[PDB]
């Protein structure tokens, strides 16, 4: 179960396999944030869902990118994924200052 | 050769896309006013907060409109004249602001020897010099004149008398013999081909009195023709200054011509 | 194919003509159908699936025959009948799926999962039944090199595109000649707009073109065109051809004159309409040419002549537009359109399942790239899987 | 149900939503960073805005397949239904609103209108196999 | 029509495609007092209209010397060829003519009493023209410091021109400079070379090659339009240059600023 | 056109096998056939030409059949033989030159000859003996309905041209940067030019850019890739884009640095070469993009430095090229290569008897027209005239 | 798989469980060396095997 939640209040619970939404416990959620060390959705529950829905993603790819692997990131951008690409390009055009 | 002008452009209505000289002509009022040693340098410094890296603002003093028509010179990127708003000079401002914001192409014109007669509405005759009277005849098909006879000037009628800057326009497709001051005076024969984006003309005080095209059904304020009220010439050019970003985002560049003429001069 | 089809052909008559209290002599022909369909199934066993997320599934048929004594069907031979059509059924919505899934860039249209390649054998064919449907029976015709056709409502033959061509422009893009359009689906809007309003054009007349080159050839298509393009009769804002600045576009309608609307087959003109709108015909086209022209008004009210001035200061801009959308056609080939669901099936099915991209399609069944790219192998795999997605609705709602 | 089933991303023409009961469009205005003159012109820093800047999107629908019975542009039968009524003079019903209006109908599609409905165009259906 | 921007031109390599101009002719006063023939002009006109060129287009400027013609030599003119007397002490006044009138130089304004100046590519030069230029420079150091003179006392800076009608200095790249130009009588601008100017051709009347139109000690080029003659006779030297002058036009070609193609890239 | 075919291979096999001498167990298959390719012909009568000057003949057939009692053959059954042959031979081709000669927009894979499209009847199937040759068997799986393909060697896949572009210029044309290429057959040459030597590029790299896209995709295709385009590396005075003037290309030959070649199949890259040159194998491709870069050399000797100066005067031209050449290849669509003989037979048939330009093909069947058009009908057409043409040349040389 | 390579120009490619070369792939290990965590090889592959 990965449990994700952001800034802008909205929050998602999918399951890692196959990114599929459950029901979100806050209560779980604050949980396992306060020990867990927490992961940088850097490729959001949107991204992820797109992707693997367009594209079919490994299981070791869907752990990598959930786990936000540099690796896994790096590879989609230079294999030219549109989705992974545009999410990028949309973290760095909101490092505005 | 010719930058591929005749070749279309295609661009995309989705695809997200997202050192310049800066000329400042100003009368010799603004500088007695203004009363400081320095100011230039004081200018230069405040510029350089808006971005303008020091040596690429000049200040250019011209001690009238009147004198300032006399050949005029755009000698930046971004030309910018405050003009001093003078109830009794409508026209001369007029004709300054058409000549510097407009483009013209100019060719010789030999009046002594030469019948003329403007083409289109696009064709004027423009006179400059210390002194520019201008009588102008005009003929029939017959070569004779009409009011006026060709061979006593005194019969001529007048159209600009001991003026710096004159913009003729005569009626299209009929001959005129020219009885112009050529000693004190040179007068060419202009095409005006568009507008001159490297120019832009800020009017101080007045109340909006510019018609920069001969056609009297129209008198088209464009986004560089501007005007503000003013009392303190350091209040007007700290408005310029702390504006220039606008005023420059108003303009482009790109009509920056090779010579610093206001015309194309073609024999 | 011709087997998947029948055996789910069989089962949808089964499940439709076999109701408790019809005649024996309503059914007596399909209950010999569905008997032949399980003897010739019976000691076979299939598997189904294994890619993605697609479960593999196994299955197995040792059926008893429906029976053939009754003068009419009563409660428990309707439900000994379901009983064995439910588990053909999930088989064959299984088989569906599995096919619908794979691609292969070599032979496109041969069977591509377990289960059909095991079909594809000779045993199966005593099972075929009748090919009635329109993909079937394109499916057949083409196996033997006939000429196909597929009718479409609103066929998506154009990909998405929006752009603009200029032919004068400068950097303050403040007078401006060119064309615009969006091109989607079935509907061509173009609108080509000038701001000098032809003042010092040759004749105050301003000539705008506008090609479309479609993937396939259509036929027997009609055609809606009108004189005028809705989509760009507003205000903008742009962006430039380079993307460095933006430019403003503040477009005043004027009616489209020397409309000639050519449709073009090969590079000759197959039909050609002037100065007609409303419903028209294109026969047999692969090209569509658009041809209008922008003409100053020769004569102005005040209002007009305030409109369009001779200076420079353009701030209206002359606009003559055109819409063309194709209601119906005909094709030879296969094309996703408004009224059918083929494409959204398979895109369903890949994307629940979660199948990995392939070597033939674009990811996510993307429409745009198919037609944008639209090669021959591309064509076999989509009519392989379009047949296959048809077969699947038969049976499942 | 709440959940997210498909997300598309910066992508228009043909797009296929395979299960869904709720749509969420998100879209930006961005000031444009670069303008000519004429742009800049519209777009002052001050109050006085004439012109005011918009972004929109279109989202049509070009077939779907459902478990229930929806009025749709190609079949009949709410047609054929609310005409009979119509003719007749029906007068108004304890489920159906006022003359079989659509908007309220889906509005309000509660089961027992589901119900209804699915019986009258179901015999609305057989009817017209006979009557033309 | 699609001015201002660069589309890529496409030609082909196996395709077979099977008067209205001006010139003007620009001599030195010694030229009409050796003619001494009044009508010399008319006559050069009428052999000229047997060689193509209709009456009215040949256009006969005369300047006193060469450093006079060096100030501000405007040559408004579709075709302009500049006969120049060689002298062998003017070799650096005829290069910078030569240069000022074959190269296109975008300049812009200098003032001096304002700014500190460096030049920042080898392209960019100080050109300064008038009735007498005396220009003495002061290198400064980061802290803006003069470097071998005095920023306070214009005496001690270093001297590169003097009385000059025409100069065209060029210092060390990247490093401020305070100047004290006499601009009383010259104007000082900072001027960028663009390229070959196509309308102006030279040709050197008298002693060897050796105009050198670039700054770069290390090459010397030795262009199409820059031409030299033998003389003895000036009316031979007028027939030389009216026989001849289909070749000087085709060595020469039309300014390509001043083409309506070059709107926005520096002319029309 | 199997039964063609078999007519044809019919012949060729007894002029090979029927021979004085040889034991009857050699050919009593052979004769077989021969038998009854006569039974099946006798009594049918044929019209072949009337198009173009190619004579109108009449073909009837009331052959005797061939002993088959023999242990050795003897002069005497070669002779008898030998006169029934050459009067088949002979209608085989006059029937395959009436083919050629024809063509049909719609439809041109189907017979256009009346004595072929005699020979379609069912009576004439029992003519079918054998279907071995490359394009005889290439027809038969595409009317199966199968994967096809032609091995070439050096394929004419790439439309003659000639030209250069010219990304910066100016009317002197003394200072210019662009390419320019030749695509001929199946050689692609192309030289990037630059006249400053990037002294102002940032970096002082100059990039360049060669898309080169086939009419057909190419598989399997063996591919040489060297570093020079040698058409392009001596001086050359050129004529305008507009052909007003002419100008002038001195070039020096420089190393292309960052040589990428991308062999692309539906715009995604399928095979991707970087600094590699020699012997490359694509797989499958329908587009070749080719990018080099122009880096100035950072260090230069003294007569190297003289040559690229600074300032305007430049005498030496940097320019960097790439010659590819595709060696083999395999294709599904009919293409003429330097091996094979059947578009020469075809045109020069065409040529001798004076065929008048068809609905189809380009003036004198030009293959540079062809391949630029190859649109479907052209593609029938050829692979049906290719096919006849194999069958003629296997009997007439 | 295992890409090792040197400053003095020596490169090999092998295989983890058994220590077999291969041929070594520059392309491949330049995409794992800019990407994937980088080993010092204390024990070099001469010693390794
Ligand atoms: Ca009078
Ligand atoms: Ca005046
Ligand atoms: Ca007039
Ligand atoms: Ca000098
Ligand atoms: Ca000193
Ligand atoms: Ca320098
Ligand atoms: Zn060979």
């Amino acid at each position: 179960d990965v449990f994700e939640a952001g800034i802008d209040g909205k929050f998602f619970a999918y399951k890692v396999d196959t990114f599929e939404e459950i029901p979100f416990d806050v209560q779980k959620f604050a949980d396992l944030v306060t020990d867990s060390p927490v992961i940088s959705a850097i490729i959001d529950f949107k991204t992820l869902k797109n992707l693997n829905d367009n594209y079919g993603i490994s299981r070791q790819q869907a752990f990598n990118l959930l786990r936000s692997d540099p690796r896994v990131l790096r590879e989609f951008i230079n294999q030219d994924n549109p989705i992974i690409r545009n999410r990028i390009e949309q973290l760095i055009m909101q490092c505005r200052l | 050769q010719n930058y591929g002008i005749n070749l279309p452009i295609t661009g995309s209505m989705d695809i997200a896309y997202a050192t310049s000289t800066l000329c400042l002509y100003y009368p010799t009022e603004a500088a007695t006013e203004i009363n400081d040693n320095s100011w230039k340098d004081t200018l230069s410094q405040l510029f350089l907060t808006k971005g303008w890296p020091t040596g690429s603002v000049y200040f250019k003093e011209y001690t009238n409109i009147a004198s300032f028509s006399v050949d005029p010179q755009l000698y930046c990127d971004y030309n910018v004249v405050l003009m001093k708003y003078d109830a009794t000079l409508q026209l001369d401002m007029s004709e300054l602001a058409d000549l510097i914001l407009n483009e013209w192409l100019c060719n010789p014109m030999d009046i002594t020897l030469y019948y003329y007669q403007q083409t289109d509405e696009a064709n004027k005759w423009i006179s400059m010099g210390s002194s520019c009277t201008i009588k102008v005849c005009p003929l029939n098909t017959q070569t004779l004149g009409i009011g006026c006879l060709t061979t006593d000037a005194t019969t001529f009628e007048e159209v600009a008398t001991a003026e710096k800057l004159v913009i003729t326009d005569v009626v299209d497709g009929v001959n005129h013999k020219l009885d112009v001051t050529t000693a004190t005076c040179t007068i060419r024969n202009c095409k005006k081909l568009g507008p001159r984006e490297n120019v832009a003309v800020i009017q101080v005080g007045g109340s909006d009195i510019l018609d920069i095209t001969a056609d009297p059904t129209t008198a088209p304020q464009t986004e560089r023709m501007m005007r503000i009220n003013w009392k303190k010439w350091w209040q007007v050019f700290y408005t310029v200054v702390d504006y220039v970003d606008q005023i420059i985002q108003v303009m482009s560049k790109r009509s920056r011509s090779l010579n610093s003429a206001a015309f194309y001069y073609r024999v | 194919m011709d087997v998947l089809y029948s055996l789910s052909k069989t089962l949808k008559d089964a499940r439709d003509k076999i109701v408790e209290g019809t005649l024996y002599s309503n059914v007596s022909d399909l209950i010999q159908q569905f008997n032949q369909m399980i003897i010739t199934m019976n000691g076979n066993e299939f598997q189904t699936g294994g890619i993605g997320n697609l479960p593999i599934r196994n299955w197995n048929f040792n059926f008893g025959l429906l029976g053939t004594t009754l003068l009419n069907l009563d409660a428990n031979y309707v439900e000994t009948a379901r009983n064995t059509i439910d588990y053909f059924v999930d088989f064959v919505d299984n088989v569906c799926m599995d096919e619908m899934v794979r691609e292969s860039q070599r032979n496109g249209i041969a069977p591509q999962s377990d289960s059909l390649r095991k079909l594809s054998a000779i045993k199966f064919k005593r099972i075929n039944f009748d090919n009635s449907s329109e993909y079937i029976e394109n499916w057949n015709l083409q196996n033997r090199r006939q000429r196909t056709g597929f009718t479409f409502h609103k066929p998506n033959i154009f990909p998405y595109s929006a752009s603009f061509t200029l032919n004068r422009s400068q950097p303050a893009h403040d007078n401006l000649m060119g064309t615009m359009w969006l091109n989607a689906g079935s509907e061509i809007q173009v609108a080509g707009f000038d701001y000098s309003c032809a003042i010092n054009a040759p004749a105050n007349i301003q000539q705008f073109e506008h090609i479309v080159p479609l993937r396939r050839v259509l036929t027997t298509a009609t055609i809606t065109l009108l004189p005028d393009a809705e989509r760009f009769s507003f205000p903008r804002v742009i962006n430039s051809a380079d993307g460095a600045t933006t430019w403003f576009f503040n477009p005043v309608i004027l009616r489209p004159n020397n409309v000639e609307v050519e449709f073009l087959l090969n590079g000759q003109i197959i039909n050609t309409y002037q100065a007609r709108f409303g419903t028209i015909v294109a026969r047999n086209f692969d090209t569509i040419r658009l041809s209008f022209q922008l003409m100053r008004p020769p004569n102005m009210t005040p209002a007009v002549a305030v409109l369009f001035p001779n200076a420079q200061p353009f701030e209206h801009h002359a606009t003559v537009g055109l819409t063309l959308r194709i209601e119906s056609a005909v094709c030879e080939s296969v094309l996703a359109d408004a009224s059918e669901t083929l494409l959204a099936n398979v895109t369903s099915v890949r994307q629940e399942y979660a199948i990995p991209v392939g070597p033939v399609f674009p990811p996510g069944m993307n429409w745009t790239d198919l037609i944008t790219n639209y090669s021959p192998s591309r064509e076999d795999n989509l009519q392989r899987v379009f047949t296959v997605a048809s077969i699947r609705s038969m049976l499942i709602k």
